[PDB]
């Protein structure tokens, strides 16, 4: 009972960022080191652990989150960030315990959005899909695009030709969680 | 729907000022709000934006020394200005930011001058005509801060007057010239005096200009 | 790092005109392009947003038109009140912004050659030991104009400074000033102050010139 890994890495479609994919991971076996010697990831950095002792570990349950973004934009998937990513997409804790991993997608992924709109920044693991038309001002927007009325998700403008900080990344968020409940996810 | 900016003003080198901005039909707290400077003869640069979720961001030439902020309150955006180098010498503009839609409310622009020098009569000095068309001028030498007007005969000669903008020195202060072109044959027969005025120090001179 | 480029500096037009203005990128931002209008003492207007969009309130004239690297603002009968500075912004990456550096419109006229004037330090400035050297480039256009300061001889660099009106608003000419800032010591160490002009509509340089003390 190996851990579906490939599901999600080696995955054909990934999620925009605003309404990136979770996966959770259950009752099951997991080599950490199939994914950090690999040399494939330009990002992968790991914040309340160390790859090395993963596969001497259990937890109760992890979970594998995902979707692309820009290269310039891996940055804020780090806690303590800010930034239209941070603020509005997806955000990870002050006190956050996994692994950050990301690659260059330029060769599969050059359509994808972001949220550009909102009025105030997003919870930890918060997850917005809304698309209400945004209300910029003290007058109803009533499903209407116009003056202080904007619509909340604009495009990456994917184009293979862009420097790498422009170009698609897609990124994997390994989360660890321990409760006081019976392991299922045991490095070995 | 207006932005009603304020606050500007002369101070000096590594002093501090407070620029304020309000608005009348939207919600600063709902909006991204930015902050733009233009320095005299060069094009727009970013200074600030504030997001409205709170996170704010700041030009490299300018971390550390400048804070934008917002009263819910009142509409009103702010800029807090310190450590000012002369370099922030601009006119500063509020403005909302719709991304993919414009910056589409801006500010009327209010003036942000930093220098040491002190306030500056000019010195008037005769750009005297020479030996069809013959040009004269004053010489507008030594002053602070900007605002010089020149006029020719108290306002009876205004063809061929120009009066170019000023130049900033090395030393902090401004000079300028006003030119005429007039008739040679008019030369010791009528008489040109300018008139030169700087408010700032209270300084009125006529000055003859004669061959 | 998204870099602009208005590529045109100063464009000049004659009112009834199709003008069209380019703005370029240094990636491809799809049509996350803005446009914008600035005249001179005051603040920008935004004319046409999302590279084609026309803002409310501005004019049937003004159209947008690009995607990727290379766009184009066109107005199809110029009117006078267009006389000024468009400048471009992209919408792509912004919390760090980039404008473009600027196209103004002139006014299209016939070429004119300047009229050169040197005028001598009054004696009344030599007393407060500073000698100011101007040299006046009356009623020209185009805009271009190149002037050299020869003190008895030798080309002057570094002390020079100068400038221009904007367009008449009868001749549609420019005019310019030159200001050679020196010692009375080092002023009075010279013989031949001397300035050369040069312009589209003149054939040679013009050097008007005087000899202090003459």
């Amino acid at each position: 009972n190996l851990c579906p890994f490939g599901e999600v890495f080696n995955a054909t479609r990934f999620a925009s960022v605003y309404a990136w994919n979770r996966k959770r991971i259950s009752n099951c076996v997991a080599d950490y080191s199939v994914l950090y010697n690999s040399a494939s990831f330009s990002t992968f950095k790991c914040y309340g652990v160390s790859p090395t002792k993963l596969n001497d570990l259990c937890f109760t349950n992890v979970y594998a989150d995902s979707f692309v973004i820009r290269g310039d934009e891996v940055r804020q998937i780090a806690p303590g960030q800010t930034g239209k990513i941070a603020d509005y997409n997806y955000k990870l804790p002050d006190d956050f315990t996994g692994c950050v991993i990301a690659w260059n997608s330029n060769n599969l992924d050059s359509n994808y959005l972001y949220r550009l709109f909102r009025k105030s920044n997003l919870k930890p693991f918060e997850r917005d899909i809304s698309t209400e038309i945004y209300q910029a001002g003290s007058t109803p927007c009533n499903g209407v695009e116009g003056f202080n009325c904007y619509f909340p998700l604009q495009s990456y403008g994917f184009q293979p030709t862009n420097g790498v900080g422009y170009q698609p990344y897609r990124v994997v968020v390994l989360s660890f969680e321990l409760l006081h409940a019976p392991a299922t996810v045991c490095g070995h | 729907v207006q932005l009603v900016e304020s606050g500007g003003g002369l101070v000096q080198p590594g002093g501090s000022l407070r620029l304020s901005c309000a608005a009348s039909g939207f919600i600063v707290s709902s909006n991204y709000m930015t902050w733009v400077r233009q320095a005299p003869g060069k094009g727009l640069e970013w200074v600030s934006v504030i997001y409205s979720g709170g996170s704010t961001f700041y030009a490299d030439s300018v971390k550390g020394r400048f804070t934008i902020s917002r009263h819910n309150s009142k509409n009103t955006l702010f800029l807090q200005m310190n450590s000012l180098r002369a370099e922030d010498t601009a006119v500063y503009y509020c403005a909302r930011d719709a991304q993919n839609y414009g910056m589409d409310v801006w500010g009327q622009g209010t003036t942000v001058t930093v220098s040491s020098a002190s306030t500056k009569g000019p010195s008037v000095f005769p750009l005297a005509p020479s030996s069809g068309t013959a040009a004269l001028g004053c010489l507008v030498k030594d002053y602070f801060p900007e605002p010089v007007t020149v006029s020719w005969n108290s306002g009876a000669l205004t063809s061929g007057v120009h009066t170019f903008p000023a130049v900033l020195q090395s030393s902090g202060l401004y000079s300028l010239s006003s030119v005429v072109t007039v008739p040679s044959s008019s030369l010791g027969t009528q008489t040109y005096i300018c008139n030169v005025n700087h408010k700032p120090s209270n300084t009125k001179v006529d000055k003859k200009v004669e061959p | 790092d998204i870099q602009m480029t208005q590529s045109p500096s100063s464009l000049s037009a004659s009112v009834g005109d199709r003008v069209t203005i380019t703005c370029r990128a240094s990636q491809s931002i799809s049509s996350y392009l803005n446009w914008y209008q600035q005249k001179p003492g005051k603040a920008p207007k935004l004319l046409i947003f999302a590279a084609s969009s026309l803002q409310t309130g501005a004019p049937s004239r003004f159209s947008g038109s690009g995607s990727g690297t290379d766009f184009t603002l066109t107005i199809s009968s110029l009117q006078p009140e267009d006389f000024a500075t468009y400048y471009c912004q992209q919408s792509y990456s912004t919390p760090p912004y980039t404008f473009g550096q600027g196209t103004k419109l002139e006014i299209k006229r016939t070429v004119a050659a300047p009229s050169v004037f040197i005028f001598p330090p009054s004696d009344e400035q030599l007393k407060s030991g500073t000698a100011s050297v101007v040299c006046l480039l009356n009623n020209f256009y185009p805009r271009e104009a190149k002037v050299q300061w020869k003190v008895d001889n030798a080309l002057q660099s570094g002390n020079s400074q100068e400038s221009v009106t904007e367009q008449d608003s009868k001749d549609s000419t420019y005019s310019l000033s030159s200001t050679l800032t020196l010692s009375k010591a080092d002023y009075e160490k010279h013989k031949v102050y001397a300035c050369e002009v040069t312009h589209q509509g003149l054939s040679s340089p013009v050097t008007k010139s005087f000899n202090r003390g003459e």
